[PDB]
């Protein structure tokens, strides 16, 4: 016999298992330094298209740019001797 | 000669192919001695695979550039230029040996239609009735025209459609 | 939701009723029919699509067809 | 006795615990990870996980990468910058996990503790209590692979 | 006279399973049991595993309704004994589902009014042009 | 062909980023 | 309380019952209304839990019909005998072993089929033989052709007595229940009666026969002067010459001094460096020390006397923490169900097949099975495949007494019980667990394909790029090489070649050398052990969810073996537990299939071919470990490559391989109509032919339907497989008995 139908919270079991009650274990010499760091980026499409728009654009910067290409097609690549065909 | 064969008892091809086949096969007969029955075994397939070549170069049958008997299906090539034996005599022996047995089917499932059960009289088969079906199937050609003329051979209208 | 529905021919075996897993099919007294008896579908919400239905009925072309609909949480059948 | 049981009380419910579900260790650890605890900014947690998962992450790429070996220090940084975008990607999944799930108007869904007290809600659940631990996962994530290369190139 | 509340009717003994509740009944609907007993014995638990019934009354928290009707036809074909069921979601009211006219639907009562049925023959159905661009979920619609 | 610098340019904006951000929009609105 | 107890004159041996099909269920017996009629026959003629309720009614024909299978079994061992009477070459084969391939079948010389008749030795012709019967009749002493006529007749005796059994154990004198319901009695004679007496009656064998034999020939003797084998056991002086302690007699054996034996009864090891198989000498020293050990192993459950232990004690004694009641319900479940005991059957002695393929393998115990590779891959694969069928045979009964004869009253809280309860948490961690295989057993040729593909072989996955090598299974190798010097101080040497021993030749060929593990090699066990839990998630969701699952709490009653139950929930299309064993046979095929191209491969990579002296150059030249790392090489070195012998073969002795090879394939292809195909369509196709023949009054009164859901798709597995198996078959033979 459980019922309390009256909460029908306790009748799914549920209950969060590991979440604690304790409040901030964290130190305050560490925490007012990044408390007002995250905020900075604290909004939706904004930011996010920040990091698709202005973040994802080191492909397109550093694959062309910097010269540390490993046999890329794109600049060392087929600097030997190139294949011939049997016909031609 | 017919669409540019010739026929293979003067064919060249198909000379080799035919003695080829016995150096291969007596090469290998070698190697038993006459005590053997392999030594006999070989031996009587190498004679009678020669008949066969006495026959194929004789019975007239066309081969092409490889050396391979090849056939002809239109009666009128067959029949006028002499080898119908290929198709045009055995599509006739074939159509009496199928529909035999096609017209055979037919009238034994007439003979044990009418029962209290044909069911378990088509799984059960009672031979004597399947034998005088057998016998009577025999000039089906004859037999099916008049089903055919009588209008006893269809079914007719009252068949079962969907729509 | 599915879709259910109920026609004349219906003998009013109850047969359907008995098969329903979400019992759907509710016998509904009737007048024509020779035991004098009608299925019929008050819920369309709780047909799975199961159509145990239509197996069970005994009329030769049938008095129940269930026409699939969509598809929610319960018919379905989420215990998710 | 018998050391296996449904969890606490009602049998019906899903799961039953076990050693590794409620235990003395098991109850106390998972509950002591920067994760689970009702008591702390979700900002502060960003900042704690994707902190760590940055370090863990290089290590891949800067020891078995496409390219590894350069004699001035490239292989590792190839590895650094590449284990910086797993940092840079999943902030879009993370905050994009947000938009999706968590409505601005629709309050905490999460549950009430474990035994018979109604403890206040996740303080992580809507956008606003979700995208401050974005941000903050992407404030740590940066330093991880960040004292990863400097982890590579001096201790 | 049909409808029933909640009462006590206490649980019957089983020793927990994987077969049960889920995050569903957070934010979805999920139902309840109450048959009685007279022996005491044990019955094949829908969910996996088996399960003591009690001495009496009992209330059970099943899933589905499809899980639902699966313990009445066990308990109705093999102990013989009626079963009633609900419909219970978080937000407070319980419904009464299974025989709302009182009786089972296998076997005719009266006052039920019946519905989606068709005064035609199959055959007599509408074919699917002349229900076109108006439309109709489909031809037994119309 | 004097153009040579374009494909490592274009190819990971058309292989990946086109790729990323039609990852991400056509997600958004898959629910709304 | 252990007594007899039969019946009499219980069913009445006429053929009354033979002219009324169906005669058994009660469904059946109503004659055909249409064509399914006759499939739904054999599909119910041995399932005997639909005919009947009661156990003596079902035992009496499970036991009677045991007497069948060993009735048809004896049969087939007296016809193998028999060609090797007639038929064979063996006694050709039998002087000159090293040269001569093993053959029996001849072909009848009509319709240009006798070139099938290879030319092999001893101046004969027939089909080549993989079986390995010449190399176990060299084995059991046997020499000329009248010991094989002896056995033919004998066996073909014998199996006549087996039916009459079988027939006196049904309608005439039939046990009761509670005869069959004694285990410990069953169990006491089957272990210390058949198989601590069969092993000594053949330790029996080996010491006045092979043993005394099979030191003749090897000395160079042939089967002209060969005593007979009554001269062996009626002459000691005979005897006494080969092995100068049966001039001891039987006073050793009392005297209790064994060592006095050392020469006919030895403690040895390795390969016998002239025949190449396991020394003889000790195999008999096997049999006799196993036999002993049986008989005791026999007398511990108690009978009439009180001695020895009970089962039901044994089982409700143990009571763990965990696991609440413990087994209190294991024992009334395998005494009151057969299909229960069945699925414990199937499961070990399926197994144990794959194990002995495995064992005859590594250590051929049979003189000369080395010369002739044909027979050992042949009797790789077979035992293999037979053991692959009879674990799906467990999965398969386990679901049928799930469904049926499972009963929750007896088992409460019970180790069966607490199962099915979690079962959700079983499955899904052994879903898992596959997953996490897949990509990393299999995806790592992936890697190891695309990285090639690129040209940059400095990274795929193999000897001189990345390690990753078998650091456990070549450390067990070094303690078996290791052994006989503490850990097996009495021998001499270690148990088998495959350990780090040296090369043993024979007739030019090489025995069994030492096999080295390398990354190829790690690669692929992980494969396997990927394809066996694979394998086993389907078997185990088909017994877990067997009863109910959680999206159909009915499941039961809907019976073992039914299509789906609705379209509706999505539908749930072949839900089963009949289907899970549909399901569970590709993936035995695929796993056991795999495990063979390991196999064969590996064996001719880094074992077989030629002693060459200089070089031992094997078959494939040793290219394994460098040549498959990735998928590349399995196309080219291994199916493209090793099939060259097959196609190239008309007109030659194996082409009966090449026409069969593609055989195998069209079958295979076929299939896949059953299994691509659906019902509803083959129905309304039916429809119109009915018409065609309607129109002609020629319809049938046994309606035609088209074959069942689920018949559909056993007739689809029925070919995926046979047509699939063929095909490695013909694959195999071609290959070796070409090479090899
Ligand atoms: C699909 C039906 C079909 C077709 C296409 C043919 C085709 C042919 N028939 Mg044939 N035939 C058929 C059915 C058919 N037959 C049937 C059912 C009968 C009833 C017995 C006949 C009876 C028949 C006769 C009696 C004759 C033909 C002839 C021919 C040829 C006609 C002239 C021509 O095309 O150039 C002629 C073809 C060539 C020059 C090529 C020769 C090919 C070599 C010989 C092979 C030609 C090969 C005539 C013929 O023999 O032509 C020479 C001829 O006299 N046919
Ligand atoms: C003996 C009875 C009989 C007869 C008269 C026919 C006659 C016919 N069948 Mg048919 N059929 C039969 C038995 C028979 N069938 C059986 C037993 C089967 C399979 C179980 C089929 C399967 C079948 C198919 C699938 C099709 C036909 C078709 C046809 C029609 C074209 C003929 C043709 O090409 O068939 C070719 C025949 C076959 C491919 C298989 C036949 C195999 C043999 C003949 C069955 C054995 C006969 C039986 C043992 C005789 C017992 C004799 C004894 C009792 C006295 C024709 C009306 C075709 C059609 O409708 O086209 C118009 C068609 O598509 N039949
Ligand atoms: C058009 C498609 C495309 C392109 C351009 C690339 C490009 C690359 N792949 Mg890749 N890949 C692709 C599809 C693609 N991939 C697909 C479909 C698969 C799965 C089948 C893979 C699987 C794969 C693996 C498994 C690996 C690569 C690697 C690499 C790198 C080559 C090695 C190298 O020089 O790294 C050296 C790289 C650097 C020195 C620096 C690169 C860092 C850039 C400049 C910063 C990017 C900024 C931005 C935030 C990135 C996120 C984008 C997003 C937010 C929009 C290169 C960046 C290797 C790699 O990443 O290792 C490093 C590697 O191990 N690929
Ligand atoms: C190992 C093979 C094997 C064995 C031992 C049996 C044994 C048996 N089968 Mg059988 N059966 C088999 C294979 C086998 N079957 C196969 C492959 C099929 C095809 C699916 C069938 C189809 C089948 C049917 C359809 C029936 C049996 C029946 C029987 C039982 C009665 C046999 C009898 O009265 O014969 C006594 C006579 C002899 C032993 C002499 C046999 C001589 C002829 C030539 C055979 C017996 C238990 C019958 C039964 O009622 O069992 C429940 C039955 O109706 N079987
Ligand atoms: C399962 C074991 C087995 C297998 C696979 C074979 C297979 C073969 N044997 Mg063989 N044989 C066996 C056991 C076996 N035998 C045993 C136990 C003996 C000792 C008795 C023999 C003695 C034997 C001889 C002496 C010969 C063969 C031959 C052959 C070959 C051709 C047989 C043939 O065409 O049949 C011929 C078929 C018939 C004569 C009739 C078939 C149809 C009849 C009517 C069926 C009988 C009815 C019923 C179903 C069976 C008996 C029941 C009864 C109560 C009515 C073939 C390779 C021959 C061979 O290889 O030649 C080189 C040959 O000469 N065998
Ligand atoms: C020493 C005593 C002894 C021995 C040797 C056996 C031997 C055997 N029993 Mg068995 N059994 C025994 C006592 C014994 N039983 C008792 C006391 C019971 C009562 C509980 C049973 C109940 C029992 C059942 C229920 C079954 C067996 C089965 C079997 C067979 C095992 C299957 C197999 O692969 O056989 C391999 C076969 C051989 C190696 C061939 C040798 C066979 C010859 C005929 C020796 C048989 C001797 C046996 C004791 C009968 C002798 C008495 C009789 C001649 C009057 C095998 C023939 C199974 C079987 O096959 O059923 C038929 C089976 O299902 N037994
Ligand atoms: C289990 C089967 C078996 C059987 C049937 C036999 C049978 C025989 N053994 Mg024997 N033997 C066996 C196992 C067996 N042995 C084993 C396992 C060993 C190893 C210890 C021996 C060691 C052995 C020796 C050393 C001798 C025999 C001898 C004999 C013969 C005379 C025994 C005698 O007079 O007994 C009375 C009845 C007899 C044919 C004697 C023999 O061959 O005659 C000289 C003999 O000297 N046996
Ligand atoms: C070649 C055909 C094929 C393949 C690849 C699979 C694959 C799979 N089957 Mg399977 N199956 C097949 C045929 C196949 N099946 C057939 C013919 C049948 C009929 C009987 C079945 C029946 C069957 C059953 C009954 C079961 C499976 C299961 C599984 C899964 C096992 C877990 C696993 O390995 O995942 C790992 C994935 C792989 C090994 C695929 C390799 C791909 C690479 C490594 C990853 C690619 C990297 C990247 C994502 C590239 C994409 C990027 C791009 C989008 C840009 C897996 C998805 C089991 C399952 O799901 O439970 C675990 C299961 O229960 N299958
Ligand atoms: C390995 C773990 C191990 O061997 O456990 C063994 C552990 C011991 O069980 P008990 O000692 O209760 O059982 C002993 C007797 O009950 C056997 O009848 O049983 C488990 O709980 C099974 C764990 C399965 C869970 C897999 C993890
Ligand atoms: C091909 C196919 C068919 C059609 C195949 C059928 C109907 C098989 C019927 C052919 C049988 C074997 C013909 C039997 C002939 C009789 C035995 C008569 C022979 C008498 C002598 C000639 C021996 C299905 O019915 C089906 C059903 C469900 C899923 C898949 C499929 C499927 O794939
Ligand atoms: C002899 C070989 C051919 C086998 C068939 C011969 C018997 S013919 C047999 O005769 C029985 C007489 O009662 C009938 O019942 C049965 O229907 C009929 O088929
Ligand atoms: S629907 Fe079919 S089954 Fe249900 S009542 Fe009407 S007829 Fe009987
Ligand atoms: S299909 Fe819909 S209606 Fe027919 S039985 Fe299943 S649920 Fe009831």
């Amino acid at each position: 016999r459980y019922f309390d139908l009256d909460d029908l919270e306790n009748t799914l079991g549920s209950w969060d298992m590991y979440g604690q009650e304790d409040q901030k274990r964290y130190p305050g010499l560490q925490n007012e330094f990044f408390e007002r760091a995250g905020e900075s980026l604290t909004r939706r499409e904004a930011i996010r298209s920040v990091l698709f728009l202005g973040g994802g654009g080191a492909l397109l910067a550093w694959g062309a740019k910097g010269a540390s290409d490993v046999t890329l097609p794109i600049t060392v690549g087929p600097q030997k001797g190139g294949e011939k065909g049997p016909k031609g | 000669d017919i669409a540019g064969l010739t026929p293979c008892s003067e064919s060249k091809a198909f000379k080799r192919r035919e003695n080829k086949e016995v150096k291969s096969l007596q090469k290998r007969m070698a190697k038993y001695e006459e005590g053997s029955a392999p030594a006999l075994a070989l031996q009587a397939t190498a004679e009678r695979t020669q008949k066969r070549f006495e026959f194929y170069g004789k019975s007239g049958l066309l081969c092409g550039n490889d050396g391979l008997p090849h056939l002809i299906a239109d009666p009128g090539l067959a029949f006028r230029y002499g080898h119908a034996g290929d198709i045009m005599i055995p599509t006739v022996l074939f159509i009496y040996m199928a529909g035999y047995t096609g017209y055979a089917g037919r009238e034994y499932l007439l003979a044990t239609r009418g029962e209290k059960k044909p069911t378990q009289k088509e799984i059960i088969i009672d031979v004597p009735l399947a034998l005088k079906c057998v016998a009577g199937s025999a000039g089906w050609p004859l037999r099916a025209f008049n089903d055919l003329r009588s209008g006893s051979l269809l079914e007719k209208e009252e068949n079962i459609t969907v729509s | 939701s599915h879709n259910v529905k109920i026609y004349d021919t219906c003998i009013g075996c109850t047969q359907c009723v008995r098969a329903c897993p979400t019992d759907v099919l509710e016998m509904v007294p009737w007048d024509g029919c020779k035991a004098k008896q009608i299925a019929s579908a008050p819920r369309t919400e709780d047909c799975v699509g199961c159509k145990r239905c239509e197996t069970a009925c005994p009329t030769d072309f049938l008095s129940v067809r269930v026409y699939l609909g969509a598809e929610t949480t319960r018919s379905m059948g989420l215990a998710y | 006795k018998q050391v296996i049981q449904p969890i606490n009380g009602d049998p019906f419910i899903g799961m039953l615990e076990t050693p590794v579900t409620s235990a003395p260790i098991v109850a106390g650890f998972l509950s002591n990870l920067p994760a689970y605890r009702t008591g702390v900014s979700p900002l502060l947690r960003g900042v704690e996980i994707g902190l760590t998962h940055g370090f863990l992450v290089a290590g891949p790429f800067i020891k078995l990468g496409p390219l590894r070996d350069a004699a001035g220090g490239a292989a590792e940084t190839a590895g650094c910058l590449s284990g910086a975008l797993l940092v840079i990607i999943l902030t879009a999944c993370l905050t994009i996990y947000g938009q999706a799930t968590f409505e601005d108007d629709e309050p905490q869904i999460g549950v009430k503790t474990l035994s018979g007290r109604d403890i206040a809600r996740d303080p992580l659940q809507s956008a606003e209590g979700w995208n401050e631990f974005t941000s903050g996962w992407l404030v740590g994530g940066l330093s991880g692979v960040a004292w990863a290369y400097l982890c590579t190139q001096f201790l | 006279t049909p409808p029933q509340l909640d009462p006590n009717t206490p649980s019957p003994i089983f020793g927990g399973s994987t077969g049960g509740l889920l995050r569903k009944a957070q934010v979805e609907e999920f139902y309840v049991i109450t048959w009685e007993a007279k022996k005491e014995q044990i019955f094949e638990m829908p969910t996996g595993g088996a399960a003591i019934m009690r001495k009496g009354p009992n209330l059970l928290k099943l899933a589905r309704k499809e899980q639902c009707l699966a313990l009445t036809t066990q308990l109705r074909t093999k102990f013989k004994t009626d079963a009633c069921f609900y419909r219970v979601f978080p937000s407070g009211e319980v419904q009464y589902l299974h025989p709302k006219d009182g009786v089972y639907p296998e076997k005719v009562n009266a006052g039920r009014e019946g519905a989606n049925q068709n005064m035609r023959s199959i055959g007599e159905n509408v074919n699917p042009i002349k229900v076109k661009f108006t439309g109709k979920i489909g031809p037994f619609d119309v | 062909m004097n153009a040579a610098y374009l494909p490592s340019i274009f190819v990971p904006l058309v292989g990946l980023v086109f790729p990323a951000i039609a990852m991400a929009s056509a997600f958004l609105y898959i629910e709304k | 309380k252990v007594k007899v107890i039969v019946d009499r004159n219980t069913t009445d041996t006429s053929f009354e019952k033979w002219a009324k099909p169906g005669h058994f269920s009660r469904t059946l017996a109503k004659g055909p209304t249409t064509t399914t009629w006759i499939w739904n026959l054999h599909a119910d003629a041995h399932d005997f839990d639909s005919h009947t309720s009661d156990l003596e009614d079902i035992s009496r024909k499970v036991f009677s019909a045991h007497f069948g299978q060993l009735g048809i079994i004896l049969i087939w061992l007296s016809g193998m005998y028999f060609h090797g009477a007639r038929f064979s070459n063996y006694e050709a084969w039998l002087s000159d072993p090293t040269h001569i391939k093993p053959s029996a079948q001849v072909v009848w010389p009509i319709v240009g089929q006798e070139i099938l008749n290879g030319d092999v030795g001893g101046g004969f012709q027939g089909i080549q033989i993989t079986s390995g019967f010449f190399q176990l009749w060299r084995a059991s002493g046997i020499t000329s052709e009248l010991e094989l006529y002896s056995t033919a007749l004998g066996g073909l005796l014998l199996a006549s007595a087996m039916f009459f059994a079988g027939w006196f154990h049904y309608h005439k004198a039939a046990p009761k229940l509670e005869w069959f319901q004694n285990v410990e009695s069953m169990m006491n004679h089957h272990l210390a009666g058949l198989l601590g007496l069969g092993s000594l009656g053949w330790a029996g064998h080996q010491i006045h026969l092979s043993i005394p034999i099979n030191k003749l020939l090897d000395a160079g003797v042939d089967p002209k002067e060969i005593p007979l084998p009554h001269e062996f056991l009626l002459n000691r002086e005979l005897m006494a010459g080969l092995y100068p302690s049966f001039s001891a007699g039987l006073k050793p054996f009392f005297t209790l001094n064994w060592s006095e034996y050392s020469d006919f009864l030895t403690f040895k090891g390795g390969l016998n460096p002239i025949n190449g198989g396991l020394w003889l000498t000790d195999i008999a020293h096997h049999h006799l020390a196993i036999a002993v050990l049986f008989i005791i192993a026999g007398h511990m459950y108690r009978t009439n006397w009180g001695i020895g232990h009970s089962m039901k004690e044994i089982l409700e004694s143990h009571k763990g923490p965990f696991t609440g009641a413990g087994h209190q319900g294991l024992y009334e479940i395998l005494t009151n169900s057969w299909h229960a005991q069945l699925a414990i059957n199937l499961a070990l002695f399926g197994s144990l097949s794959i194990i002995v393929a495995h064992h005859m393998y590594a250590m051929p115990p049979y003189p000369y099975l080395a010369t002739d590779y044909g027979t050992q891959l042949s009797l790789f694969t077979h035992h293999t495949w037979i053991g692959g069928f009879c674990i799906v045979g467990a999965g398969a009964h386990a679901a049928i007494f799930m469904v049926r004869d499972y009963d929750p009253t007896n088992n409460y809280n019970n180790l069966l019980d607490r199962v099915i309860r979690h079962r959700d948490a079983i499955i899904s961690h052994l879903n898992w667990v596959c997953i996490f295989l897949g990509f990393h057993s299999f995806g790592l040729y992936i890697h190891n394909d695309t990285m090639s593909a690129l040209g940059r072989p400095q990274d795929m996955f193999s000897d001189t790029t990345i390690q990753l090598q078998p650091i456990f299974a070549q450390w067990i190798q070094s303690i078996h090489y290791a052994a006989p010097q503490l850990t097996a101080p009495t021998a001499s040497a270690a148990t088998s070649l495959t350990w780090g021993g040296d090369i043993v030749s024979v007739g030019g060929k090489v025995a069994m050398m030492p096999i080295s593990l390398g990354t190829s090699d790690f690669m692929v066990h992980h494969i396997h052990a990927f394809t066996i839990h694979v394998t086993a998630l389907i078997l185990l969701k088909g017994v877990l969810y067997s009863r109910s699952s959680r999206l159909i709490p009915d499941k039961a009653n809907l019976g073992f073996r039914f299509p789906c139950d609705g379209p509706g929930r999505g539908g749930t299309c072949q839900v089963s537990a009949w289907d899970h064993v549909f399901l569970g046979l590709f993936w035995m095929y695929n796993s056991l299939s795999i495990v063979i191209f390991h196999f064969s491969w590996k064996m001719q990579s880094d074992v077989w071919g030629t002693v060459s002296e200089s070089g031992v150059s094997h078959i494939t030249g040793g290219n394994f470990a460098n040549s498959a790392n990735a998928i590349n090489g399995w196309l080219r070195d291994f199916l493209w490559a090793q099939s060259s012998q097959v196609i190239q073969s008309y007109g030659s002795a194996l082409s009966a391989y090449g026409l069969v090879f593609l055989g195998a394939h069209f079958v295979w292809a076929f299939s896949l109509m059953f299994l691509f195909s659906g019902r509803g369509y083959w129905q309304e196709l039916i429809e119109s032919i009915l018409w065609a023949h309607n129109k002609l009054k020629v319809a049938p009164a046994i309606q035609p339907r088209a074959l069942s859901i689920t018949q559909g798709r056993a007739v689809g597995v029925a070919h995926y497989i046979f047509g699939g198996i063929v095909t490695t078959w013909s694959f195999f033979l071609a290959r070796i008995i070409a090479v090899g």
